[PDB]
């Protein structure tokens, strides 16, 4: 049997178009398909939207995959919510609650105020989109009082607007008036390098920056680290290829036929068109078991229905939504698991940096802990405190163990002796005893170094 | 002969709804034919505003019965519904509403921006440091402008979005850790309701008020409730765009208290909002702008149709209204009232409250020409 | 509770004269709410009386 729904495709989503495509014919069996009713729209638009799922609305579809930006959100949430038709979608999941939404994409924000607590930035800029939206920033200028953070914010998204002139000003000032080396980037992924550009053409010693790319694919465009000037760059991905599921997706994937399948024949995929994909597999597990409706004949939509026809009685629209939230499954995008809002939970983000031989994950964050956790001669981790470890007089002239003296100078000697090992002696790089943050949740000091792995005896 | 205009009326515009019927009123009640050359009709709808689905209802049910322009109101999640289907059907919609962040056509704004005249007078008191607590209920375009202000100015804020705080010990706790840095400076942009909420926890607080500033961004300043940190040597600056002194806001005032509560509810039981007063100015500048039209001998028919209808051709008087209600320039209750091409507030004025425990005043005013000049 | 109609109703909109007809309770599941901008006007008008 086949069941009815809406695609709503913004213009310049090309490769999530082929990725839904892709997904509906890798997903679909003898016993059950999706049938698909696609429109293309002007998210931007509110009014265009609301034509557009009214129209699927009308249709009589059981559930609609479509897109939204910051000025149609509030468009589909409250059409949803009164009319009771699921939505499926890629797009920034919402920060409240609302119902007969299903946010295919997980929450970023987490990841990356525990991101900056890894590195322990205390002092950055960051560098936003207001036509994209400001949640992610104002997470950020919620927790700067409690983590002392110095933020400096800047709107790139007027970078080539009337405010440009301004906006370049603002740049100046923070990277070459105050010398930030320090930069988050949140901005549409495919925007990375323009902005970079521009900022390496304003700073200075730009090798030294260190960016952060907050956005779930790192990997999405090309990653060179030339074209960033020589800087640090770290980021986010929720799409593995090194899980079997998605290098087995790219392998047939990459000899798709550009022309009929716009973005593919790609050795990687957008985060959005992974979602989208995964989306086909959400709807066709939730739906396979739903009732078999007397097969119906499928007309085009009138928008008008939408002040003409009641809403989907409740009762009705809820247990397609509930089948929907109900979905376990393993996609593209890792672990799918959804609560009761329809919010991605028991996900995991991979933690990445450019490195020599290119992008590498060196770590993850996972949903449920919401911490950085780092992914793979006995050195000796210890403090200069009288008269445990104290530097002798004549310091310069020695290297090595031979520099200090103490208690417990001795005391390593004896028990490395008693031990059998050869050690080396460190300063911890703070200062510190070791105590964990009560907010970020990170040790410091010896006990920092022990359980982190900078060290393998305090 | 007769122009009928659209009121979407929202949650909570009930006093405005009164004022709304009273200009109507006074329109068509004024004597002089020079001055009433048409009868001016509308018709009302009530919505929610919670839904999307709801809102495009009300605007296309309003549009099919052919009105000349839409007086009306939108919140942050109406907002885009409203002026997208008034921007692709040219047709007009006046609004009190906090207006737009973008630039859009088709909707004259009636109440100005609050943003200049708050960077004026962060520069007038010398604030380098302070506490801005804000929602953003009213737009994100005074949030944006302190951040970035801050950094062109070097200035240290400590900014914190409270519009989702339900726990008033969220306040409270908010307060203290300020109070851990010296904080003395406030600049409080929320909506009144919640402006009210933090004096309130400022007075259960104690010691709050002498040593203080607050500096309340929100033109409702006559509905704060403030009386309680005037009393205990705060200093607050507030801002105004309605003069009590203007004769003109005198002589409606007399006759607005004068109407019954059954015709006219909230006129006697409240004092007048200045969204009310905006709502009437509103009517004298669609009254300006048809007079206008009519002396100039443009026509405008419709009919109208389908909100829907694909396409999609919108009406050529479309952009005449539009243009004769952007060209007004009459004197109202919020003072002289222009317009540019973004249906914004031009020339404008916003007066400068000040309370001390020596008492308060109109400590100036603000325009976008001369800037904060204060007497 | 007939003052308070009287006054709250005295001045709607006078829709036009139309016909009253026994009702059918079968209604409440055949025929859609009363429009919510529809109905809120009385509900509000009783609630300032």
């Amino acid at each position: 049997n086949s069941i009815q729904i809406g695609g709503l495709f913004p213009r310049g989503a090309d490769q999530e178009y082929s990725a839904f495509r892709v997904g509906m014919v890798q997903f679909s069996t003898s016993e059950f398909r999706l049938t698909p009713h696609i429109d293309n729209l002007e998210v931007a638009n509110s009014f265009a939207v609301t034509n557009a799922f009214c129209s699927q609305f009308s249709r009589g579809v059981y559930a609609i995959f479509g897109f939204y930006d910051k000025k149609s959100v509030n468009t589909i949430t409250s059409f949803c919510g009164t009319l009771h038709v699921s939505f499926i979608t890629p797009s920034f999941p919402t920060d409240g609650t609302h119902p007969f939404v299903i946010q295919m994409r997980p929450d970023l924000k987490g990841a990356l105020l525990s991101l900056i607590e890894y590195y322990q930035w205390d002092k950055f800029a960051y560098l936003y989109d207001s036509d994209r939206g400001l949640s992610t920033l104002q997470a950020v200028l919620d927790s700067a009082a409690e983590k002392k953070w110095q933020v400096t914010a800047i709107n790139v998204g007027n970078i080539n607007n009337d405010k440009k002139d301004e906006t370049y000003r603002s740049l100046f000032q923070d990277l070459e008036l105050k010398k930030e080396r320090r930069v988050i980037l949140d901005c549409e992924r495919d925007k990375v390098n323009d902005i970079v550009d521009q900022v390496i053409t304003i700073g200075k010693h730009v090798k030294g920056y260190h960016y952060i790319i907050a956005n779930l694919g790192f990997t999405d465009g090309d990653l060179l680290k030339i074209q960033f000037g020589g800087a640090n760059v770290s980021g986010f991905q929720i799409v593995d290829y090194d899980d079997s599921l998605v290098s087995k997706f790219i392998e047939r994937w990459s000899t798709l036929e550009e022309k009929e399948y716009p973005g593919a024949h790609t050795a990687t995929i957008k985060y959005t068109s992974a979602l989208t994909y995964d989306a086909v597999q959400v709807m066709t597990e939730a739906f396979r078991c739903l009732r078999k409706q007397r097969i119906e004949i499928s007309r085009r939509g009138n928008a008008g229905d939408c002040l003409a026809n009641p809403a989907v009685p409740w009762g009705q629209g809820v247990e397609i939504e509930r089948a929907l939230k109900q979905v376990q499954v393993e996609g593209l995008s890792g672990n799918i698991k959804f609560d009761q809002n329809g919010k991605r939970i028991n996900y995991t983000i991979n933690i990445m940096e450019l490195k020599t031989n290119g992008p590498r994950k060196i770590g993850y964050w996972s949903e449920v802990d919401k911490m950085v956790v780092t992914l793979t001669t006995v050195v000796v981790t210890t403090i200069l405190e009288s008269p445990y470890v104290m530097m002798k007089k004549n310091h310069e002239m020695l290297e090595g163990n031979e520099r200090y003296e103490g208690y417990c100078v001795d005391l390593a000697a004896e028990i490395a002796k008693h031990c059998g090992f050869k050690y080396k002696l460190t300063i911890v790089g703070d200062g510190k005893y070791g105590a964990r943050d009560a907010d970020t949740k990170i040790w410091n000091g010896m006990v920092g170094e022990l359980v982190y792995g900078k060290a393998d005896i305090a | 002969n007769t122009i009928s205009i659209g009121g979407l009326f929202m949650r909570n515009t009930v006093q405005e709804h009164s004022a709304f019927r009273f200009a109507v009123q006074l329109y068509n009640t004024n004597q002089n034919t020079t001055e009433k050359p048409f009868h001016l009709n509308y018709h009302v709808d009530h919505l929610d505003s919670s839904n999307s689905f709801s809102v495009t209802n009300a605007f296309c049910s309003q549009f099919s019965r052919g009105v000349y322009a839409i007086f009306g109101f939108y919140d942050q999640m109406s907002m885009n519904t409203l002026t997208s289907f008034c921007g692709a059907l040219h047709t007009s919609f006046v609004t009190p509403s906090f207006p737009t962040d973008a630039d859009v056509q088709f909707v004259i704004q009636m109440r100005p921006a609050l943003k200049g005249a708050i960077l004026s007078l962060l520069s007038y008191y010398k604030w380098e440091k302070f506490v801005y607590l804000y929602d953003t209920e009213r737009g994100f375009s005074v949030l944006q402008a302190i951040m970035e202000a801050a950094v062109q100015n070097n200035w240290q804020v400590t900014a914190r979005s409270v519009g989702n705080i339900k726990d008033v010990q969220e306040f409270r706790r908010i307060i203290e850790e300020m109070d851990r840095r010296q904080e003395k400076r406030y600049l409080i942009d929320c909506e009144v309701e919640r402006i009210n909420t933090i004096l309130e926890q400022v007075v259960i607080l104690g010691k709050h008020s002498r040593g203080y500033h607050y500096m309340l961004a929100n033109l409702g300043f006559t509905d704060i409730l403030l009386e309680r940190v005037m009393h205990g040597g705060a200093n607050i600056t507030g801002f105004q765009i309605v003069n009590n002194e203007n004769p003109m806001v005198q002589q409606f005032i007399q006759r607005w208290v004068r109407l019954d509560e059954c015709e006219f509810p909230e006129a006697k039981n409240a004092p007048l909002k200045y969204t009310s007063a905006l709502t009437h100015d509103a009517i004298l500048v669609i009254a300006e702008a048809f007079r206008y039209l009519r002396r100039q001998r443009v026509d405008v028919s419709r009919s109208a149709g389908d909100c829907l209808a694909n396409p999609a051709v919108p009406w050529s008087q479309g952009i005449d209204i539009e243009r004769a209600l952007k060209m007004v320039q009459v004197q109202g209750m919020t003072g002289n009232i222009q317009f540019d091409t973004y249906g914004r507030r031009t020339n404008y004025t916003i007066d400068v409250y000040e309370m001390k425990v020596s008492g308060s005043r109109k400590a100036g005013y603000w325009n976008e020409y001369e800037r904060f000049v204060p007497f």
